[PDB]
């Protein structure tokens, strides 16, 4: 039974409710859209 | 990494188990006799078991007091017990043995006629040392002239010199790295390096001694897994290696280590304690012997105790690293400056080595330190001993493997007027007990010839010729 | 008179206490000490092989239990008592479970008890004891019995 088992590391100790608060504060999101330029804003003709 | 005869790996464990068994038995009859001022004991019962049950049995192979300069020949004082071997006391009788356990490689720990006259003159003009630190009143002129000789010698732009070679590693590593960093050290690193890493908050891993294919596999995992619990990025990575790994006698594989540290953008911390006056055609260390550009390593630590015959340490690097350390290193701010006659004797030794003393005996030392080591090491291998290290190293440990051969190989040699050094279990791994032989440039050929026949005759009795002779 | 050279590799393990148990030659000595005690018992007092195996299995109980599962800490002061709440069994392999060297140490008290029973014709005078000893040994070495005590006796 034993001579066939697999070596495993002992389970880890889960994160605390205080540590998570820090990680949620260091994280920073990128801007929603890339910054605009001047070649990026040409208007098309308006016809009748 | 060490070839061990199988039949000797078995009579060593048996020898240690017998000591363990008799020690536990004897300590069990002391705990029941203590029946015959309220504070807790200075030391528990069982934290110094191998200090009182293994070290006290052979305590006469250590701490031998000498009464002469650390030269090729010195005088060893004799000690008796007088109370059944509990407290050794020194007599007036002396001996005259062959020095093979010191460290003066270039033969500077003596009275030579270019350095001692200058140091004595720099004494009676400066009185030992200043009582202030270096940022207040302890920066004499000699302290400013010496930090130029070291920069010229080592090769890097700037250098700082301290007053202890052990504080040069515990008071600096905290500055460069902190919490969130990583330190992939080598297995066989000095105690100062590990204590310095502990004094900060950094994490320490260990890669296999002197093999880079294992250094790569550790960096890959550690950069692919981040911090151990909250998988942030590693803020830094520093790799610490040594020039010559003493007590193994091997030169490091520096070109194959720097190349892998560049790839993963890790830093390199060199440690030229044993290899700063010994190896190299000019004495510039491993970075000259192995032909590696000195600007690929970020920090280079050294020590003047072994080659230059004077206490101290140094760190060399980019001109902003030195400016940062001179402003935020506790050892530089709070500690008394290195004494003045102990700095003049480094200046006047680097002048001899570089050949700026007028004479030319700065190359005779560098050649005779090599033609002696290559002879001694070659002769020991031909007789069948097991000696480690390469061909270009002043140290050559001889393996013994048996705890009982440590007091047998040393007591005989001392009786035949040869002094050596032996290292036991609590300091080393269990299976690897050895003797360390240090060869200097002040030994003559007549001395090595005479000392080899004393060793060859002692090695028959103990039977430490594990390899076959011819 | 010397052959069979082996090129031992240094496993890091960074712990003087439990790194010597990886070099070549440990298992052979482990067994040769047991086979040496067996012969020395039935020489100082002539007896039956079965009893002598029983005395070997009983002496191997106290020595192994007191060393691997009772004592806590290390006898080296260099690590500033970092392992004060752990026993020699728990320090092994940095807490890694079911390794090559743990299974060998688990397998010995069983096979040694089989020999001390199969040559003593079971009975009850010795069977009762040997069973208690091997049971204590095997329970103490269970993976689930990691850093857990019994009623807080020698636990903190
Ligand atoms: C006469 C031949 C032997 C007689 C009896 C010898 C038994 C002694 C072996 C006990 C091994 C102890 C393992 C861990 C002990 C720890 O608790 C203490 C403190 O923490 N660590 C230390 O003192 C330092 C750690 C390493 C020191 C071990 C030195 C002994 C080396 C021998 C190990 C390999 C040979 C034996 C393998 C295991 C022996 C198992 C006991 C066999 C039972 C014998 C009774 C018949």
């Amino acid at each position: 039974i034993l001579l066939t088992r697999k070596s495993y590391k002992p389970p880890k100790r889960p994160l605390t409710e205080q540590e998570i608060d820090e990680l949620c504060d260091e994280w920073v999101p990128e801007p929603l859209i890339p910054p605009i330029t001047e070649d990026m804003k040409h208007e098309p003709p308006v016809l009748e | 990494m060490i070839t061990i005869p199988y039949l000797t790996a078995v009579s060593t464990y048996f020898s240690y188990g017998l000591l363990f068994a008799f020690g536990q038995l004897r300590d069990f009859f002391r705990r029941f006799i203590d029946w015959w001022q309220g504070y807790a004991p200075i030391c528990l019962g069982h934290e110094d078991f191998y200090i009182r049950r293994l070290y006290h049995r052979i305590q006469d192979c250590f701490e031998r007091p000498i009464s002469s300069a650390p030269d090729a020949w010195f005088d060893v004082v004799e000690r008796y017990s007088n109370d059944n071997n509990k407290t050794l006391k020194r007599t007036t009788k002396t001996s005259r043995c062959l020095n093979l356990g010191s460290y003066n490689y270039l033969g500077f720990g003596s009275f030579d006629e270019y350095c001692t006259p200058r140091v004595i003159e720099s004494l009676k003009k400066f009185s030992a040392s200043t009582c202030s630190s270096r940022v207040d009143a302890g920066t004499t002129s000699v302290h400013a002239e010496l930090e130029e000789c070291v920069t010229r010698f080592v090769g890097k732009p700037a250098a700082v010199v301290f007053g202890m070679g052990y504080a040069t590693n515990s008071a600096i590593i905290p500055v460069l790295i902190g919490k969130g960093g990583l330190i992939i050290s080598d297995s066989l690193n000095h105690s100062s390096i590990v204590n310095g890493a502990r004094g900060s908050g950094a994490t320490i891993r260990v890669f296999q001694h002197n093999t880079p294919s294992h250094l790569e596999r550790v960096l890959r995992e550690q950069i692919a897994e981040g911090q151990p619990r909250t998988h942030r990025p590693w803020k830094k990575i520093i790799v610490v290696v040594e020039g010559i790994y003493s007590m193994e006698g091997e030169i490091c594989h520096l070109p194959e280590v720097v190349a892998i540290c560049k790839k993963y953008k890790a830093y390199v911390y060199l440690d030229e304690a044993h290899s700063i006056g010994a190896i190299g055609k000019t004495g510039k260390g491993i970075c000259e012997l192995l032909g590696v550009d000195t600007a690929d390593v970020d920090v280079m630590m050294g020590t003047f105790t072994k080659s230059f015959g004077s206490c101290g340490g140094y760190i060399a690097g980019s001109k902003e690293l030195i400016q940062y350390l001179k402003h935020q290193c506790p050892a530089h701010l709070y500690a008394t400056s290195i004494p003045t006659p102990s700095a003049q004797q480094i200046i006047s030794a680097i002048k001899v080595i570089l050949g700026e003393d007028g004479s030319n005996r700065g190359a005779q030392k560098l050649a005779r330190i090599r033609e002696n080591s290559n002879f001694f090491r070659a002769e020991l291998q031909k007789m069948g001993f097991e000696v480690l290290g390469d061909n270009d190293s002043p140290v050559m440990p001889i393996m013994l493997y048996n705890p009982a051969k440590i007091p047998a190989f040393s007591r005989e040699c001392l009786r035949q007027k040869v002094a050596v050094v032996v290292v036991g279990f609590p300091a080393t791994p269990l299976l690897l007990a050895r003797a360390r032989i240090c060869i200097s440039a002040s030994h003559s050929r007549e001395d090595l010839i005479r000392a080899l026949k004393v060793i060859s005759k002692v090695g028959d009795l103990s039977g430490i010729k594990y390899f076959p002779a011819e | 008179m010397a052959n069979l050279y082996v090129k031992a590799v240094p496993p890091p393990d960074m712990n003087r206490n439990t790194e010597w148990f990886m070099y070549p030659g440990v298992w052979t000595t482990y067994m040769l000490i047991l086979f040496f005690g067996w012969l020395v018992v039935l020489s100082v007092s002539g007896c039956s092989p079965g009893m002598a195996w029983t005395v070997v299995n009983l002496a191997h109980f106290v020595v192994t239990y007191h060393s691997f599962h009772w004592m806590k800490g290390t006898p080296f002061a260099d690590d500033q008592g970092i392992y004060n709440g752990l026993t020699w069994w728990e320090q092994m392999d940095n807490g890694q479970q079911l390794t090559r060297n743990r299974k060998f140490l688990t397998l010995v008290p069983v096979v040694l008890y089989l020999i001390a029973s199969h040559t003593t014709d079971y009975r009850h005078p010795w069977l009762f004891l040997n069973t208690l000893a091997v049971m204590v040994l095997v329970v103490a070495k269970f993976p689930n019995m990691h850093k857990v005590r019994i009623f807080g006796i020698n636990g903190d």
